[PDB]
RNA sequence: CCCGAU
DNA sequence: TTCCGAGATCAGACGAGATCGGG
DNA sequence: TCGTCTGATCTCGGAA
C-alpha cells in the first residue's frame, strides 16, 4: 500500500530537483525500506518538506476533500515563514469553493494543487512524453530571432497542461520540446505556454 | 462607450441597427421566388 | 511476457495503480491523454493512432503526412479535432470559415462583431479571384531589366 | 543567401509562366530561336540556355527578402 | 465527407522559405516540416531519402573502374573523411551526415572482414589477382558516391511553398 | 453509344442568375470543376491556373 | 424529383 | 441557518462523397 | 435519421 505514501515523496523530490531545487541525491532515491521507518504508522501530518532554490514547501494534507479552512491552517504559517511558493498534494480534490481561494491569493503565494494518483507516477520519465525543458528569458530572444517570430505565434501549450502544471510554469515562458525520433533523435520543437 | 464592450466594433455597426426598420431590398438582377417574398411584406405593411 | 488491456478511460487511476509501470502504459482515446499525460503524449497518440490503423488495413503511409496533421491537431493548446467545431477555434478569416459548414452562423456573427478578415489562405482568395500565396503565389518576379536610381539635373 | 540555392518546382513553373507571357507579347527573345511557334517551347529554351530576364524576389515570411536570379540557382 | 473536412481545415498551409511550416496567419504548425524537411514523395523505402544499399551498388556498377587500386579498411575512412569535410556538406544536417558514416564504417568492416578469410593487402598485390575484386569500393567511386547521396539528399528536400497540408489531406484520404 | 455523351463547350450560353456556364449537354454544358478537383489544383501549388480556371475562364 | 452512367 | 458554488441531468441543434445523362 | 456538442436548470454539501 505504502507504495504511496512513499513514492508520492519520491515523485515531489524528482518534481522539485527537475524544477531546480537543491535536493541532495541520498534524499532523492529511498527504497520502500528506507521509508519503512515510518511505515506502519502513518496508515493506522509527519510528511512535509521545506526545499530552497540554487522556495516550495509541498503539502500533504491528511483530509480527503481539503477546504478552505485546511488551506487556513497554513495560509500563517506561509506568510510566517516568508515563503513564496507551496504544493497542496490532495487526497481527492479540492472543494469546488477552495480552487478559487488559490486564484484569489493569486500573485503573493502561488500554492499549486496536484492530486495523488496524479503524482503517483512521474509523468516525465512516461515513453510518451518528451522531454520538456523550461528556457531562460535569454534563450527566448535567440529562439524569435533565429525563426523572426514574434513571441505569439509560437506552437501553443495550456498552462493547466500535466506537464507545465509538473515543472511549474506561468503564462509567458516558452518550453523546449525534445521530441525523440528515429532518423534523427533531436527533433526539436518549442512551445510558448498560454 | 459601452459600445465596444458588448465587442461590437462600432466602425463597423452600433447596436441599435440588429433590428430592422427599414429593409434593403435586392437587386433585380441577383432575382430574375424571394421577390414573392418582398411582396408579401409590402402586403403586411 | 505479460500485460492487460483494459476496456476503460480512466487513464490515471490505471496508471497509478499497483504493479502497472505507469511510465510504460498508453491509451488510443486522444483526449484522455491530453487531459492527463499533457500535450505533447497526445500529439503521439495522434500520430500512433493513425498510423497504427493505417497499417492495418494494408495502406502505408508516410509518417510526415501523419506528423504533419497531428502537428496541426494539436498546437493551439489543446487537440483540436478537425470537425465544424475545431475549425473555430482554428481559423480568424470568416470566410474559410464560411465556406465550410454553418455558413448561416458563422457570416452573422462576424457581423456582429466587427470582424475585419484579410484575405489570405487559400478558400477566400479562391472565393475573392486573387491569386493565392500558397505554392506558385508565395514568391513573386522582378524583371532584369537596364535601369539604376541614376543622377538628378542641377537645379 | 539563406534559402535553399535549388530552383523549385514552383519557381521553374511561374518563371515559364510569366516568360512564356512575356514572349507571347513580342518580347524580345533571347535564343536566337529555331522555328518554335509555341511560345512556352521558347521559354524551355531560354531557361536550358540560362538567359531569363527575370529575378526571383523570395519571400521568407517575416517580411524581408532575398533576391535570387535565374542565372544564379540550380534547376533540374 | 472526411475528405472534405480534412481539406477544409488542411488547405493553407505550405512550407516556407525559411524551411518553417505556418499557417494562413502566420503561427506556425511545425518549425522544419517533419523533422528533416523532406518531401515523401521524393522520400525513399523505409522513410529515408537513400536507402545506402542500393546506391552505392548502382556506383559500383555505372563506374567500374578498372587499373584502379581499390585499397580499403585504412584509405576508405581515410578518404570519406578528406571528401566529407571538403567544402560542401555543410547544409547536409549532421543526421544525415551521421547516417553516411555509419553505412561507410559498416561497409568498412565488410571490407575487412573478406580480407580476414584471405588475400591480404599487404600493397594491393597478391599473386592471384582476382581477389582484389571480392569488395572493390575504388575511390573513384566512394566519391562519386557522396556526390550522389548529397545531391539525392539536397533535392529531396521539401520544395518551400508545396501546400505541405494540401498534400497531407489527400495522402489521408485517399 | 458515344455519340450521346461526346460534349465540348468552347464559350456559349451562361445562366441568368449567377452567369456561369449552364448545366447539361442539352443546354451546350460546361461541367463542373468541383470543389474537390480545387484541392486537387491546390496540392499541386499550381497557383495561377486556379485564377484563370476558377475566374478568368468561369466568371470573368 | 425519379431514373440511369461511373 | 445560511448559501454560494458546482456536478448532474434534458433539449436543441445542423452535419452527412463527387460528377454526368435523360424524361 | 440519430448523431453529435452546448448550455440551461435543479440539489445535496461545505464554508463563515
Amino acid at each position: 500500500e505504502t507504495y504511496r505514501l512513499w513514492k508520492i515523496r519520491k515523485t515531489i523530490m524528482q518534481l522539485c530537483h527537475d524544477r531546480g531545487y537543491l535536493v541532495t541525491q541520498d534524499e532523492l532515491d529511498q527504497t520502500l525500506e528506507e521509508f519503512k521507518a515510518q511505515s506502519g504508522d502513518k496508515p493506522s501530518t509527519d510528511l512535509t518538506v521545506l526545499v530552497a532554490h540554487n522556495q516550495m514547501f509541498v503539502f500533504f494534507p491528511e483530509e480527503p476533500k481539503v477546504g478552505i479552512k485546511t488551506i487556513k491552517v497554513y495560509c500563517q504559517r506561509m506568510q510566517e515563514e516568508n515563503i513564496t511558493r507551496a504544493l497542496i498534494v490532495v487526497q481527492q480534490g479540492m472543494t469546488p469553493s477552495a480552487k478559487q481561494s488559490l486564484v484569489d491569493m493569486a500573485p503573493k503565494y502561488i500554492l499549486e494543487q496536484f492530486l495523488q494518483q496524479e503524482l503517483l507516477i512521474n509523468i516525465t520519465e512516461h515513453e510518451l512524453v518528451p522531454e520538456h525543458v523550461v528556457m531562460t528569458k535569454e534563450e527566448v530572444t535567440e529562439l524569435l530571432a533565429r525563426y523572426k517570430l514574434r513571441e505569439n505565434q509560437l506552437p501553443r501549450i495550456q498552462a493547466g497542461d500535466p506537464v507545465a502544471r509538473y515543472f511549474g510554469i506561468k503564462r509567458g515562458q516558452v518550453v523546449k520540446i525534445i521530441r525523440p525520433s528515429e532518423t534523427a533523435g533531436r527533433y526539436i520543437t518549442y512551445r510558448l505556454v498560454q | 462607450e459601452d459600445v465596444p464592450l458588448l465587442l461590437m466594433n462600432p466602425e463597423a455597426g452600433k447596436p441599435s441597427d440588429l433590428i430592422l426598420t427599414r429593409l434593403l431590398v435586392p437587386p433585380l438582377c441577383i432575382r430574375p421566388d424571394l421577390t414573392m417574398k418582398l411582396t408579401e411584406i409590402i402586403f403586411l405593411n | 511476457k505479460y500485460k492487460l488491456l483494459v476496456e476503460g478511460d480512466n487513464l490515471r487511476a490505471v496508471m497509478a495503480t499497483h504493479g502497472v509501470k505507469g511510465t510504460r502504459t498508453t491509451s488510443n482515446n486522444t483526449y484522455e491523454v491530453e487531459k492527463t499525460l499533457g500535450i505533447e503524449a497526445a500529439r503521439t497518440t495522434i500520430i500512433n493512432e493513425i498510423q497504427y490503423t493505417m497499417v492495418n488495413h494494408g495502406m502505408s503511409i508516410d509518417r510526415r503526412h501523419v506528423m504533419l496533421l497531428s502537428d496541426l491537431m494539436t498546437y493551439k493548446g489543446e487537440v483540436l479535432g478537425i470537425t465544424r467545431f475545431g475549425l473555430a477555434k482554428m481559423k480568424e478569416s470568416v470566410l474559410m470559415l464560411a465556406s465550410f459548414e454553418k455558413t448561416a452562423d458563422h457570416l452573422f456573427d462576424a457581423a456582429y462583431f466587427g470582424q475585419k478578415d484579410s484575405v489570405c489562405g487559400v478558400s477566400e482568395c479562391i472565393i475573392m479571384g486573387i491569386p493565392m500565396n500558397i505554392g506558385t503565389g508565395l514568391f513573386k518576379l522582378l524583371h532584369k531589366a537596364d535601369r539604376d536610381p541614376n543622377p538628378p539635373k542641377r537645379p | 543567401r539563406i534559402t535553399t540555392p535549388y530552383m523549385t518546382k514552383y519557381e521553374r513553373a511561374r518563371v515559364l509562366g510569366t516568360r512564356a507571357l512575356q514572349i507571347a507579347m513580342c518580347a524580345p527573345v533571347m535564343v536566337e530561336l529555331e522555328g518554335e511557334t509555341d511560345p512556352l517551347l521558347i521559354a524551355m529554351k531560354e531557361l536550358k540556355a540560362r538567359k531569363i530576364p527575370i529575378i526571383i524576389r523570395r519571400y521568407l515570411p517575416d517580411g524581408s527578402y532575398e533576391d535570387w536570379g535565374v542565372d544564379e540557382l540550380i534547376i533540374t | 465527407y472526411m475528405q472534405r473536412r480534412l481539406v477544409k481545415s488542411l488547405e493553407d498551409l505550405c512550407s516556407q522559405y525559411d524551411l518553417t511550416v505556418r499557417s494562413s496567419t502566420g503561427d506556425i504548425i511545425q518549425f522544419i516540416y517533419g523533422g528533416d524537411g523532406l518531401d515523401p514523395a521524393a522520400m525513399e523505402g523505409k522513410d529515408e531519402p537513400l536507402e545506402f544499399k542500393r546506391v552505392l551498388d548502382n556506383i559500383k556498377a555505372v563506374f567500374p573502374c578498372p587499373s584502379e587500386p581499390a585499397l580499403s579498411k585504412n584509405e576508405l575512412i581515410l578518404t570519406t573523411e578528406s571528401i566529407m569535410k571538403k567544402s560542401e556538406f555543410l547544409c547536409c544536417q549532421d543526421s544525415f551526415l551521421q547516417e553516411i558514416k555509419k553505412f561507410i564504417k559498416g561497409v568498412s568492416e565488410k571490407i575487412k572482414k573478406t580480407r580476414d578469410k584471405y588475400g591480404i593487402n599487404d600493397n594491393g598485390t597478391t599473386e592471384p589477382r582476382v581477389l582484389y575484386q571480392l569488395d572493390r569500393i575504388t575511390p573513384t567511386q566512394v566519391e562519386k558516391f557522396l556526390e550522389t547521396c548529397r545531391d539525392k539528399y539536397m533535392r529531396a528536400q521539401m520544395e518551400p511553398g508545396s501546400a505541405v497540408g494540401a498534400l497531407c489531406a489527400q495522402s489521408i484520404g485517399e | 453509344m458515344v455519340l450521346d455523351k461526346m460534349h465540348a463547350r468552347a464559350r456559349g450560353p451562361r445562366a441568368v442568375l449567377t452567369r456561369q456556364p449552364t448545366e447539361g449537354r442539352s443546354r451546350d454544358g460546361g461541367l463542373r470543376l468541383g470543389e474537390m478537383e480545387r484541392d486537387c489544383l491546390i496540392g499541386y501549388g499550381a497557383s495561377m491556373l486556379l485564377l484563370e480556371r476558377l475566374m478568368i475562364s468561369s466568371d470573368a
